[PDB]
């Protein structure tokens, strides 16, 4: 026969076949535990990603709401004309800053919601 | 009328209508992805979901 | 040094022989019996092997199911039959009337059947 | 595939879709318990059984709250005291 | 599909092909920024032979001699009989 | 809007060419010119 | 050409299910032993057990008044000390005596130990579920104290 010369070398012991049935050096429960640990530890990336996404999504809301509250405090407190003349430019700067934050958020969101497939 | 006061119901009032003039636009617009595509690479999803 | 390292190699190879015997046993006992037939194999070939075979195609994220739809750009004279043309002429614009009707119906249902909430009575 | 912006959905799926078999099993178990309760009710009971209630301990020597019945040592002309 | 005048143009076709290949590579290939290469303890044939060039040579010479044949019929995964014989030799 | 822009460009770039009766990838299906030889 | 004469849609369903199961077995066979067993049996099993226990049984947060009443968990492993606020799942037939024995490990408990919820003492021959339903509805926080008075 063609392969009898090789198949004659395949003669195992009782202990050998028991060890094979049990799968000593082929199941590796330590490897399974390592995989489980790594897989559970890999859940931190989801939290990081959601944090980044929420921050980039609320950035314009913050620029529009909290700085707006500050501007509103200033408006409520100021009465004269010189200070108002000077504060109009701060308001315009806040407009430009809001648009800048919106551009930044658009960029980061198109980066975070881009899928290859 | 003890157990009959939470049964007087009134319906909502929102109307979901908004004209969609596309003749005004000539460029595409960005769109969100809401869910991961599980129809492709289904078997590896738990293993590659955490990457980017 | 020399003797100890050579004995280390010899015992390494003894362990290798033991591993090989248990490997043979595991295979010929469990895996040759549990091996799938091949009828339910994976109905595809890896893209690398296809590329080596010269068989890979990349395109057409979409498709055209019917030959009537496949051969339109090649006919050059009757891309659409007469009946198909007459049917197409009915969709030159979107129907804002149908949009309005369906939206009003859906809003009515959603508001007065699905989104009812209680209100106090004095 | 996926992306950082899909972390919410990825986490929700990974943690919820494996629970759907257990949810269906819970629903089936509830159905079977209701079936058994209704079969027992049809068979007959000394004191009534509340179907949609968690636990029904009432018997000839126990109240509907797990306590012994008061005034249950003797017998009554009209039969059961309940 | 893009909103260009001619999506069936050679430029578009070649761009789509290159994007296809780049995506598949970034997804499957073993790199410093791996997507799919993760939790690897038992490697497939291609990666195994790419990482262990010693085994590719041995597994290949044994195939050509044990079965007089061409490299074009090199099996995806060798039999345990062949592996055991190699270990004995 | 994407479709609108695509068609709006197709108009200008195809409707007045005299060379694009159809798409070039399907010119094999056109009849043959009796003037060439 | 959809469908064939003499064959039934139920036979088609059976064939499809057979195909799916064979493909699943093939894919499980040709997979890593390090990941497949875990991801297919151990995580599903644990998730199933947890969800079933939570959605079927009813639990109670147990506290103890004084440290001298704490049990002796020095021998048993994975819990070498008592911690108040412990979630304990019980059966609908459980009594206060059974709960006390489960807490103190079937060993001699202190004297005059009693259970309370929201300030209301339970009798030892009382069903925990019904006693909670009566005294602390939807607030199952139980307290073990010593009633000398
Ligand atoms: C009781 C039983 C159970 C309930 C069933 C009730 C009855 C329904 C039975 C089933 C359907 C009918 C069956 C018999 C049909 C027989 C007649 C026939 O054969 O042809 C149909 C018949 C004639 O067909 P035809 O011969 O080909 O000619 C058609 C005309 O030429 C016209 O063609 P057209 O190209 O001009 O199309 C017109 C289109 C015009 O094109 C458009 O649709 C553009 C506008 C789209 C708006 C955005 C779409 C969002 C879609 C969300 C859908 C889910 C919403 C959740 C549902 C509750 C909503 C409250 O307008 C529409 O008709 C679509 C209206 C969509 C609903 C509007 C929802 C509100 C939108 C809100 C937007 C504004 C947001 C801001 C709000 C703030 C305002 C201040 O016309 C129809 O009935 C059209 C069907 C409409 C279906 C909706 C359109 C598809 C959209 C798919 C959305 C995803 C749904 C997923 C489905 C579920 C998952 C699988
Ligand atoms: C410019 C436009 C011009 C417009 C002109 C308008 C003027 C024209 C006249 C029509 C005016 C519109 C009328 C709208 C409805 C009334 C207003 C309203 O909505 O009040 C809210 C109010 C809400 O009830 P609620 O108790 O306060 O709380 C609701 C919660 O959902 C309760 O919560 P829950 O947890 O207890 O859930 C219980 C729920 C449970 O529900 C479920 O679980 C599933 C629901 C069924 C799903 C399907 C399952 C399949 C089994 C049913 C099979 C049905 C198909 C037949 C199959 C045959 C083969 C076996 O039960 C139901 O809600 C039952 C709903 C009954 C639906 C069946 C009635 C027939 C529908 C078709 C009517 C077509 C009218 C077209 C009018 C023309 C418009 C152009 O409505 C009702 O009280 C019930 C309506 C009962 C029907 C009254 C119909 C007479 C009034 C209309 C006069 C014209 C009659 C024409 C009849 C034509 C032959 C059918
Ligand atoms: C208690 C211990 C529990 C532990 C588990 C114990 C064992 C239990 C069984 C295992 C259960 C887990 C199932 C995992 C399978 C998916 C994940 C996976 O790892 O698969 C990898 C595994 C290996 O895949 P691979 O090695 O990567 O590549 C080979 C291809 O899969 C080879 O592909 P192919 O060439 O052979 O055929 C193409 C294949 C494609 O499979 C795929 O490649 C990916 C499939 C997509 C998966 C996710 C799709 C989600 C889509 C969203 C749904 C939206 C619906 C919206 C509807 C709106 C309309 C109103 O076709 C399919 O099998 C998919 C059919 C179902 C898709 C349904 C989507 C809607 C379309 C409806 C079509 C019409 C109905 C079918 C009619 C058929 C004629 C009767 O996949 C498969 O073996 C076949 C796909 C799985 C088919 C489902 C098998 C039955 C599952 C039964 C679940 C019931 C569980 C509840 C038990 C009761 C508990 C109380
Ligand atoms: C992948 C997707 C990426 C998505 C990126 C998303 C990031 C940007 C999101 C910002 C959205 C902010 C819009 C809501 C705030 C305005 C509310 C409003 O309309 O007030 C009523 C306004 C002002 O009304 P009014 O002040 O005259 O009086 C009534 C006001 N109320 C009712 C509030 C009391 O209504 C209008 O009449 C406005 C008409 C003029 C047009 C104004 C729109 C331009 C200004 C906002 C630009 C923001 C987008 C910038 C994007 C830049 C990208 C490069
Ligand atoms: C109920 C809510 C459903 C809503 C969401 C789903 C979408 C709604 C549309 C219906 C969904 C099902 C579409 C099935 C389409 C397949 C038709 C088909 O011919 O397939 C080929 C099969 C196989 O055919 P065949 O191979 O035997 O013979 C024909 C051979 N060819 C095709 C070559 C000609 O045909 C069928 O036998 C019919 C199968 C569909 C009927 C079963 C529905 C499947 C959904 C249930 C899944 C669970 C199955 C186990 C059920 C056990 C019941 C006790
Ligand atoms: C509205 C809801 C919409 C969402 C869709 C909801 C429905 C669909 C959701 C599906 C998404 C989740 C799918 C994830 C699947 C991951 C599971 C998995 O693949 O397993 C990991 C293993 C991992 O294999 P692997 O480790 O070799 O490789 C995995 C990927 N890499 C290479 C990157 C590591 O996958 C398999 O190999 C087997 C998968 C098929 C088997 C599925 C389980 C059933 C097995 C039953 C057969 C039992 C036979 C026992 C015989 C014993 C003797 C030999
Ligand atoms: C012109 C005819 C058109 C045909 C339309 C037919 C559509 C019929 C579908 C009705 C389905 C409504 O389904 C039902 O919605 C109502 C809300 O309003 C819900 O109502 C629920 O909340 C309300 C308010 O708290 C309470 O009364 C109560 O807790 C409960 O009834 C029900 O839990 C749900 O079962
Ligand atoms: C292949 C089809 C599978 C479909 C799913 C079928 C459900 C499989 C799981 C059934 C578990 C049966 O095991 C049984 O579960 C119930 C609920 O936990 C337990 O019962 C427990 O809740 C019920 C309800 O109060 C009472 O019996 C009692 O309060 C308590 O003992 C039993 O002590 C346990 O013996």
């Amino acid at each position: 026969r063609p392969g009898q010369g090789s198949n004659a070398q395949f003669q195992t012991s009782l202990a050998d076949k028991t060890r094979g049935l049990l799968g000593v050096g082929f199941l590796r429960p330590t490897k399974m535990a390592s995989f489980a640990a790594t897989f559970l530890l890999n859940f931190r990336f989801y939290f990081m990603y959601m944090a980044r996404t929420t921050f980039q999504a609320v950035r314009p809301l913050l620029a529009f709401s909290v700085f707006g509250e500050v501007m509103k405090l200033v408006l409520a407190t100021m009465s004269s004309g010189l200070f108002s003349f000077l504060f109009s430019f701060v308001l315009a700067f806040e407009v430009f800053y809001f648009f800048l934050q919106c551009y930044i958020s658009y960029t980061f969101l198109t980066m975070f919601f881009t899928v290859l497939f | 009328l003890l157990g009959h006061t939470t049964s007087v119901t009134m319906g909502n009032s929102d109307i979901f209508f908004l004209p969609k003039p596309s003749n005004l636009l000539k460029i595409a617009l960005p769109a969100f992805v809401f869910m991961p595509n599980l129809t492709i690479f289904t078997r590896a999803f738990p293993f590659y979901a955490h990457t980017s | 040094i020399q003797h100890w390292n050579k004995s280390y190699e010899k015992q390494v190879y003894s362990e290798s022989v033991a591993l090989n015997r248990t490997f043979q046993a595991r295979n010929q006992l469990v895996l040759d019996r549990l091996k799938p037939s091949g009828a339910y194999r994976l109905p595809a070939v890896d893209y690398k092997r296809q590329l080596s075979r010269g068989t890979l195609v990349e395109g057409a994220d979409f498709y055209l199911p019917t030959a009537q739809e496949q051969q339109r750009l090649a006919r050059h004279f009757e891309p659409y039959s007469e009946q198909e043309q007459e049917e197409r002429r009915k969709f030159r614009f979107q129907s804002i009337s149908v949009y309005l009707a369906v939206a009003l119906g859906a809003s009515f249902v959603h508001d007065y059947f699905y989104q009812r909430r209680p209100v106090a009575w004095c | 595939s996926t992306s950082p912006g899909l972390a919410f959905a990825n986490l929700t799926l990974l943690l919820d879709v494996p629970q759907l078999p257990a949810i269906w099993a819970v629903n089936a178990w509830r159905e079977l318990n209701g079936l058994f309760t209704e079969m027992k009710t049809l068979a007959g009971t000394s004191d009534l059984l509340y179907p949609s209630n968690r636990y029904n301990p009432q018997n000839e020597k126990t109240n509907r709250m797990g306590r012994p019945r008061k005034y249950n040592h003797g017998e009554w002309m009209f039969g059961n005291s309940y | 599909q893009p909103g260009v005048v001619d999506p069936e143009a050679p430029q578009e076709v070649e761009a789509f092909k290159q994007a296809w290949h780049s995506r598949m590579g970034k997804f499957n290939d073993r790199s410093d920024t791996p997507m799919l290469y993760a939790y690897m303890n038992e490697l497939p044939s291609w990666e195994y032979y790419d990482l262990h060039r010693s085994a590719f040579l041995e597994h290949m010479t044994y195939f050509l001699v044990r079965t007089g044949g061409d490299f074009r019929f090199f099996p995806e995964m060798p039999p345990w009989q062949w592996l055991a014989h190699m270990e004995n030799l | 809007g994407k479709i609108h822009g695509a068609v709006w460009r197709m108009k200008h770039l195809f409707a007045t060419n005299f060379k694009m009766v159809g798409h070039p990838r399907y010119a094999y299906a056109l009849p043959k010119n009796p003037l060439l030889q | 050409p959809l469908g064939v004469k003499g064959r039934s849609v139920f036979a088609g369903m059976r064939s499809f299910i057979g195909q799916r199961l064979g493909r699943l077995y093939d894919s499980f066979y040709y997979s890593q032993s390090s990941t497949k067993y875990v991801m297919v049996f151990l995580f599903p099993a644990g998730i199933f057990y947890t969800r079933f226990r939570a959605d079927t049984k009813l639990g109670y947060h147990v506290f103890i008044n004084e440290e001298k009443l704490y049990p002796d968990y020095s021998q048993n492993y994975f819990d070498t000390k008592w911690t108040n606020g412990r979630k304990v799942y019980l059966d609908d037939e459980t009594t206060v005596e059974q709960l006390k024995a489960q807490i103190y490990g079937g060993k001699a408990a202190p004297e005059n130990v009693k259970v309370a919820c929201r300030g209301r003492v339970f009798e030892d021959a009382d069903n925990v579920a019904m006693a909670v339903r009566a005294f602390c509805k939807r607030d199952p926080r139980l307290l073990l104290f010593q009633d000398n008075l």
